[PDB]
């Protein structure tokens, strides 16, 4: 039965695209919750509500915050965005004792099998448990066809451990839990052709070789800064927790989302509309933290920062004017309903509102902190500037050489891209107010007035030959301007009675 | 960059028949004849950048000597009784940085065009031929 | 063209049948007033009732639609001629305050 | 006829910021671009000297856009364009509807889910009835040049047979008939250059109704007594059913 | 649209008759999975059923008319709207797979 099938075969996508957080929509919620994801599993990917829900079940409060989240209409994986769940220690994680490893070498299975099948004999040493040391001197490599074959006769060969293939990767696992050190890279042996350096197993080859590590371990309950491992990790540019921020710890993840260049989206409940200092939220508004988005749900509702979340961090920055605004856009929530007085109370002080007006949402967000739009758009630009940066110092071949014809190379990429948040409807071209600048204010007044944005560079014979030799450019100072976009309108009409 | 060239004129072979005379002076002059994309602006004001179908053909014109065996290739080619197709290379051997290196300009499906102005002088001779093909397709590469 | 008056805040007024109803030039303001204030999608009895207000104040770059859509409302309202409006403050918070100024059909009298 | 008429419906077509363009296919550039409003004025010389006016018969505006599409269009500063919202439910007004058992609901539900199949596509055409681009939507295969795009969306506004906006700068006429679409592909530019005649479709109400444009949750609830013309069903073939056997008795 | 539901290898399915027909958003699934799969010059009631594959994957130089012949049968199925389809790998070894990703009539009841 030749079927149709060897000349076209048409199936379902099967994995998730597997890309990973690149752009600055990779959004994150924290669970504290140890079901699937322990310490060393910081974070998992995602761009589906049902891939979550099947790492995470229906029933778990994070698949109903992923539902919640995939279920706005313009969500983040619309526009190059991913979300990622993260791991803060609750309580008292008990990490099982696990057995030694030794992850090979990324193998294609174009080239590992044709140098295989010529391979007649075998050869390893390995060690499991720093036992006798295991020589393997009959390996008849050549019937095989995948990697999977290969992993089989290994499992085979090697005693007292497991061998696993697993996406081009070559795993062997001790049977053992707990000082199970597999000593071997998969040593040189006494005779055959050797396998070991071919497959990436070899200790100069870049095999991982994490030991076996002691017998059951407890991580100790961490505090919710432990953010940061997730943040050393994913390169999440928004977050969220599932369980709400202390009051007292408040202020220190607020700073963090500035120190980070990261957004921080935490919901509070109605206790919280008033402005005096004992308040947290006003306290952020104080300190200047306008990267921690305060949002505010009267039932206490936490979906609301996701959808929030969800609703933000979808904008496409290379598009014409792309960069939106927050007010008045469908959430994935249901609105909560506040009085006028509470209402007021929340623009004034930073909170931000989902409420109804008729069965029909209505965002309202505040300018007490700056404007989620204008610290999401800063965030943006600085990330997009450092990238474009960093392109330009790999891109070519030479080292870019510290003369002047350079640093007009490298003022240049920061013009384009300046340029481009200004096409991207980011920064528009106004008089500039602030009383501040960079080099004749004339020439920084005149560019921010006709072009928005202005970009110098200073020149090398202004640095210390301490900061010549250090090979770091100058310092280059880039000014712009926020669009001037609008939220509400007071019409006024003109009485003639 | 620092280029010294050899041979000063580039070596032109056409139908495996390589110039080895050419007069002094212009020898070969390959004009692109139509701009390589054609442009339109719009009354929003994006534009529309297009390649234009004509974006190689190129009219390569060789100055040979006025009877040398080069006018005589041409010649013939001239007074074939169908057009004849060329279809030949320019190269130039030359050093850059002191490396030796050479450019390659392929020309691909020409045929004269503007026949030679015979002048024949006699205060001041002008013993040239000037033939040119208009090639399909000219690229240049190094 | 009559219409009932409403009081400061806005609400409706019933009772003094045939005297809380507004006359005239002042039936014009209230009702150009409030047609102003009627977003689009709202009536399932007129959903293109007047200007588009959850696709206008949410969305970057809608202020010359957003003045062009209100001398529309006003323009084609029973009763107006002209208008002479546009925006005095600049979003002195983010909040854009706009005037607006029209000629009602009278005080066209001479 | 009124005076007051023509600056009341003059500015009823506003122009958006987004800027449709053919219909939501922008990604070409405007080359030239007209409109042409015609009259025609009865000639001869009026009868009465008193009151014999009102005779400027209207005429539909027929709008020009010649243009250029080619493989790679560089739009200069445009806001995108968003799907519109489905605001269909707005009125929806269940909940004096009968209430009716379970799986006599279901059934109802599979009734439902058996002709949204074949309902819900006219339905999006009719919620999208202006703007044909983001119904054909962006083609969004990698094989076909932005040419094929342009060809392909004309072609298919143009077997649509169905009315689209156009949009000349400061005005989005909002129901034009592709008249004319010529595009023209010279041997010096690989470009395509093409000149689109629209027609303007106008029509008013002539009866008298109450609400200008209601939901579709209640569009069929405000209609008048619509008419169909007569039929002789004792004359009807296609479906002469037997009479059911439930029946002959009774 | 229902149709019957074929089981994973796609083999057909008889019995649990008005169960094993497919619904909807997945009759489109299943009905577009196999009309990719339909060669041109098969079926003697229908010689033009689908694309021609006999004369496209045995001649040189057809990438390009492979993808509009599939975005021609997926955009002609009652139940599709839009299509969003390109190479995925190059012919790894030489079969290249593309990714073929249409949105449904459903999913855009908003």
């Amino acid at each position: 039965m030749a079927s149709i099938s060897e000349v076209i075969r048409v199936s379902l996508q099967q994995e998730g695209r597997a890309i990973a957080p690149d752009n600055m929509n990779a959004v994150g919620i924290i669970t504290g919750n140890q079901g699937v994801l322990s310490t060393a599993d910081r974070y998992r990917i995602y761009r589906t509500a049902a891939a979550v829900a099947s790492d995470f079940g229906a029933s778990s409060q994070e698949s109903a915050f992923a539902n919640t989240f995939f279920d706005t209409t313009p969500n983040p994986i619309s526009a190059g965005g991913v979300l990622v769940i993260g791991y803060w220690r609750s309580a008292s994680e008990t990490v099982a004792a696990t057995s030694a490893t030794l992850v090979s070498e990324q193998t294609s299975e174009s080239v590992l099998i044709p140098l295989l099948n010529a391979i007649n004999d075998g050869s390893f040493t390995i060690t499991v448990d720093g036992g006798t040391e295991q020589e393997v001197t009959a390996l008849d490599f050549t019937g095989v066809s995948e990697l999977s074959e290969v992993a089989t006769i290994l499992n085979s060969a090697i005693t007292g451990a497991t061998v696993s293939e697993d996406n081009g990767y070559f795993k062997v696992t001790s049977s053992t839990t707990g000082a199970t050190s597999l000593l071997s890279y998969l040593g040189v042996a006494t005779s055959g052709t050797d396998i070991s350096a071919v497959l990436g197993m070899n200790s100069e080859s870049g095999a991982v070789l994490t030991q076996g590590t002691d017998q059951v371990v407890l991580p100790a309950e961490t505090k919710l800064e432990g953010i940061t491992a997730i943040k050393s990790e994913v390169n999440i540019k928004g977050a969220m927790f599932i369980d709400q921020i202390l009051d007292a710890d408040i202020p220190g993840i607020a700073s963090f989302a500035g120190a980070n260049n990261m957004l921080v989206y935490e919901v509070f409940d109605t206790g919280y509309l008033s402005k005096n200092v004992s308040n947290p939220v006003w306290a952020v508004k104080l300190a200047g933290q306008s990267n921690f988005r305060c949002l505010l749900s009267k039932s206490g509702n936490r979906k609301f920062a996701a959808t929030y979340m969800a609703r933000m961090h979808t904008v496409l920055f290379s598009g014409q004017n792309t960069a939106i605004t927050m007010q008045l856009k469908e959430l994935s929530v249901t609105a909560e309903e506040y009085t006028d007085t509470e209402i007021a109370n929340a623009k004034t002080v930073g909170l931000d509102l989902l409420t109804t007006i008729k069965n029909e949402q209505a965002l309202l967000t505040s300018g007490a902190n700056d404007f989620c739009d204008n610290v999401y758009n800063l965030e943006a630009f600085r990330d997009e500037i450092q990238t474009n940066n960093y392109n330009l110092l790999k891109t070519t071949s030479t080292k870019i050489p510290q003369t002047d014809p350079g640093m007009d190379t490298i003022e240049d990429d920061t013009e384009k891209t300046c340029e481009k948040y200004v096409r991207n409807g980011v920064f528009a071209p106004g008089t500039w107010t602030r009383s501040d600048f960079f080099g004749d204010r004339q020439q920084f007044v005149d560019a921010i007035a006709q072009k928005g944005y202005y970009v110098l560079i200073g020149d090398l014979a202004d640095q210390t030959t301490a900061e010549r030799q250090s090979r770091v450019s100058p310092v280059i100072q880039i000014a712009v301007k926020n669009a001037g976009a609008v939220h509400e309108e007071d019409i006024i009409i003109s009485v003639n009675l | 960059s620092v280029i010294v060239y050899r041979n000063n004129q580039s070596t032109l072979t056409l139908n495996g028949y390589t110039f080895q005379h050419l007069y002094q002076g212009a020898a070969l002059v390959l004009t692109p004849v139509n701009a390589k994309t054609a442009r339109t602006n719009s009354i929003n004001g994006g534009v529309s950048i297009s390649g234009r179908v004509d974006g190689g053909v190129h009219t390569l014109a060789i100055m040979v000597q006025k009877h040398s065996p080069d006018d005589k290739f041409l010649n013939d080619a001239k007074n074939s009784q169908e057009p004849v197709v060329f279809d030949g290379s320019m190269k130039r051997a030359y050093t850059e940085s002191g490396t030796l290196k050479k450019a390659t300009t392929t020309l691909e499906t020409g045929s004269i065009t503007t026949q030679p102005t015979k002048t024949d002088n006699n205060q001041d001779p002008d013993d040239s031929r000037t033939y040119v093909i208009e090639f399909r397709n000219s690229v240049e590469t190094f | 063209m009559r219409v009932r008056t409403l009081d400061d805040n806005g609400d409706w007024t019933f009772g003094r049948g045939k005297a809380d109803y507004i006359t005239s030039k002042k039936a014009i303001a209230q009702t150009v007033s409030t047609r102003i204030k009627s977003w689009a999608n709202d009536n399932p009895l007129a959903m293109n009732a007047n200007i588009d207000w959850k696709d206008l104040l949410g969305r970057k770059g809608t202020e010359d639609t957003i003045l062009r859509e209100i001398e529309r409302v006003v323009v084609q309202t029973d009763g107006v001629i002209r208008v002479t409006e546009l925006e005095v403050i600049k979003t002195e918070k983010r909040v854009q305050s706009i005037l607006l100024s029209y000629d009602t059909i009278y005080d066209d009298s001479e | 006829m009124s005076l007051v008429n023509g600056m009341v419906e003059s500015l009823n077509n506003t122009k958006s910021e987004t800027e449709i363009g053919i219909g939501g296919y922008r990604l070409f550039a405007r080359v030239r671009e007209t409109v042409n409003y015609r009259n025609i004025v009865p000639t001869d010389t009026l009868e009465d000297g008193s009151s014999s006016t009102d005779d400027i018969i209207n005429e539909p505006i027929t709008v020009s856009i010649e243009g250029v599409v080619s493989n790679l269009f560089v739009e200069e500063r445009q806001y995108p364009q968003l799907v519109s919202r489905d605001f269909s439910a707005v009125g929806e007004i269940t909940a004096l509807l009968p209430a009716k058992s379970q799986q006599q609901i279901q059934r109802i539900s599979q009734i439902d889910s058996q002709i949204r199949d074949a309902v819900l596509a006219a339905e999006r055409a009719e919620r999208l009835a202006g703007k044909p681009y983001e119904f054909f939507g962006n083609s969004g295969n990698s094989a076909k040049t932005e040419q094929e795009k342009f060809i392909d969306f004309m072609e298919a506004l143009y077997f649509s047979r169905r009315p689209t906006e156009v949009s000349v700068n400061f005005r989005d006429y909002k129901n034009m008939a592709l008249v004319s679409f010529i595009p023209v592909r010279d041997n010096n530019t690989k470009d395509t250059r093409f000149t689109a005649d629209f027609q303007q479709i106008n029509y008013s109400t002539l009866v008298y109704t109450p609400v200008s444009s209601p939901s579709k949750s209640v569009s069929g609830k405000v209609s008048d007594a619509s008419n169909k013309g007569g039929q002789n069903p004792e004359s009807n073939e296609t479906g002469e059913r037997s009479l059911l056997s439930s029946l002959v008795g009774g």
